[PDB]
């Protein structure tokens, strides 16, 4: 851990970066035997405003 | 997302990374080259003085690599076994309808002259030859391979296994670390006998020498172990082979799986040079190893450890690859098996259980994929509670698994 | 599932794995090539000085298995074998009528060349003959198969009943470690005499010398496991071979019974070849190993394991095989015959008693399980969890990679 930078700013923008990647998992069928699940559907924003992007 | 810029001062920025090649070679892209596989061990000194030679050479001191190789090809030239059918690998045929063939009708030739003693040894040794000698120098390249204090435990193999009507003790002094007998691994001509001696007894199982694969058993999918865990992943979800390709969920998984599985590499035939690929120096880089096929390797693991793999826990958890985005995709994956049970009937006496029969958010009856994906997406693609109580039952109570392996990894995500 | 594509280019793979050779090997098959097994006893010269032989060659780190050989077979003429009615096994007339027949009427023939020590040895030991010294060699043979600390408490075994009729004590060098006699299993011919001896005294038990049997039974239903486990699992149900065969709920446990069970192999009969396919060298892949019946072999035991068996505890647990399905099987059959006891009056005094939502099944009938099992959406009940849980809880000691201590870990937490 350096010194002499802005910790706080650093972390809570790290921590961001970190949930994001972290609960967006990747997921998607990659083979198929000719049935595919296709993802979008309606597919709008959880539980009203303050869902999970 | 060609073209990125710094939104402050409207400058364009081109983010950029050092580039790592280290491509793969396969198997099949080597026969297309050469059509026989060089064996060099120009010496024709007499079978009696090799013996001797190494003997002593064992007992104490710089042993000769040339010297020990040079004793089994003539130790091992037992044209022993009947081809029982037809032996083709790779274009070449080495055995026809009843052709009785050996080791070394592999392909073999001669270079060099220069030795280190003088022709008659000492002549203090009687056969022991085909008796014992060859299945201790056979059985230390297994040993060789090995830094952890399973050297020890693999020289009691090496010893007790020794004593078939022969009852001696042990050879060389100092304990290993790879120094002694390790010199041997690189050796290009060494490997390639420890090969063609698996390769033999792997045809002809039943042979009385087939007692020499004890140690020669390593170089068989030496480093091939990422095909060897979607082996292990078929038996524990008991998933045909093609069912489990198709829960492959992540772009870098399915592309290993591609590189895996490419055409005309003989990888699923009987007896091939595929699985001794490395120690005949077919390929420089396995396309089938852990460390390039990491996504995959991690991915498998962690699934089959899940469902209860007593193997799974000890693996490596390999470094520069999507940890939480395969987790999740394993989870799911060992949550659907291990909760949809395959319980069928099988047996009767004329009277069979007719199976003839939650409708909005619960977990799907079978095992299939598209079924799966469209229920976790209804779940906003994050985990169920059940599911992460699922993970915890699994790994709660394992003892005592080492750091930097899947199992440490396993329980330190699941166990809360 | 013939082609698989790769969705994002529209592109075949070709999904793939190593094979696995090792088809099992039946009895039965055998005896379709040959007709005969051949007992290869190299040498045959002086039966007083093999006797010397084998004595010092016991004394000290050094006796051939040849010369033990040729002296079993000098020693055991016991062709005292008074027949009772016949004998018969895989084609083979071995006897009939009331024939005297003798434990080597299975095909003998010589071999090789060479031999150890000068003639005359020593001429130190008499009448030790058909006393104990067969006794002993024989017992050696079970005295081998082992590895652990389980040896110096079972060679007691040896001098114990080396020295009833006879009284003879110690003779070993080195004690274990694979090096002794514990080689002698390796010799063809050696675990032939062996079979030989057992198969013999199992026709005839009321014989003078049926105590040669105290090392050679362990040749019996060698390589056999699945198929005791088998038995193991009907005495523990209380259930017949017919209806525990309906409970298996597994393809690859219902494979490997359909393996188990194939029709021309005399598994069921007193006096057959079968139960020593190992020995004799009739097989080199036993179809009834625990090795080639995983899945079997977990599911018995485990179901064992939850009905109270003692033995299942330190049974091993194989791997390559799907523990999951196979646990879930288990734990509804166990269930099943733990909660539905036989329970029916046997004796009277001219007065008897006559038997005729959402809740388990009144009998043990698998078809009826199965559809309470349907009512539970395939997932297990908190009381059957709370039944396996007691059935677990308060096992002791348990050594690693064994059913016991996976059943423990699975179902006590």
């Amino acid at each position: 851990q350096p010194d002499d930078i802005e910790y706080t700013s650093l972390t809570t923008a790290g921590l961001l970066y970190a949930y994001a990647v972290g609960s967006s998992a990747d997921l998607a069928q990659q083979f198929c035997v000719g049935d595919n699940k296709y993802t979008p559907d309606d597919s709008t924003g959880g539980l009203t405003t303050n869902a999970p992007p | 997302s060609v073209t990125v810029k710094r939104i402050i001062d409207n400058t364009v920025i081109v983010p950029k990374l050092p580039a790592n090649e280290d491509p793969v070679e396969y198997p099949a892209d080597y026969f297309r080259k050469s059509k026989e596989i060089p064996l060099y061990i120009n010496t024709t000194k007499s079978l009696s003085d090799l013996r001797g030679y190494v003997y002593q050479g064992l007992k104490s001191g710089n042993v000769s690599i040339i010297h020990v190789n040079s004793y089994l090809y003539g130790a091992l030239k037992d044209i022993r076994g009947k081809l029982d059918k037809d032996w083709s690998s790779f274009g070449i045929n080495i055995g026809k309808a009843g052709d009785t063939i050996g080791i070394f009708d592999l392909v073999s030739l001669k270079a060099l002259d220069g030795v280190l003693p003088d022709g008659v040894s000492d002549a203090s040794r009687t056969s022991a030859d085909d008796k014992w000698l060859p299945l201790y120098l056979l059985g230390l390249y297994r040993v060789g391979r090995t830094q952890m204090p399973e050297y020890r435990k693999k020289l009691m193999d090496g010893l007790t296994n020794q004593c078939k009507m022969i009852n001696e003790q042990f050879e060389p002094l100092v304990p290993e670390g790879r120094d002694i007998f390790d010199v041997w691994g690189n050796d290009s001509n060494y490997t390639k006998i420890v090969a063609a001696v698996d390769m033999f007894f792997h045809m002809f199982k039943k042979h009385e020498c087939a007692s020499f694969r004890y140690g020669t058993i390593v170089s068989r999918f030496k480093d091939c172990a990422a095909l060897a865990t979607f082996g292990h992943l078929c038996k524990i979800t008991g998933m045909s082979t093609e069912d489990v390709t198709t829960w492959i969920l992540n772009r870098e998984v399915a592309d290993e799986m591609v590189q895996m599985m490419l055409p005309g590499q003989e990888i699923d035939k009987a007896d091939s040079y595929m699985p001794y690929l490395i120690d005949f120096g077919l390929s420089s880089k396995s396309p089938y190893s852990s460390v390039k096929n990491p996504a995959f390797h991690f991915w498998g693991q962690l699934t089959a450890l899940l469902l209860r793999s007593t193997r799974a826990r000890n693996a490596r958890q390999p470094d520069d690859i999507e940890y939480t985005s395969l987790t999740t995709a394993g989870l799911l994956y060992a949550y659907a098996v291990g909760s949809s049970a395959d319980l069928a009937q099988q047996f009767c006496v004329g009277d069979n259980k007719y199976t003839p029969d939650l409708t909005t958010n619960a977990p799907p009856q079978g095992r299939d994929v598209v079924e799966w994906l469209g229920w976790f997406e209804d779940q906003n693609r994050k985990p169920t509670p059940d599911m992460m109580q699922y993970a915890k039952r699994a790994v709660m109570s394992l003892q005592g698994l080492r750091e930097k392996t899947i199992g440490k990894y396993a329980k330190s995500e699941f166990d809360k």
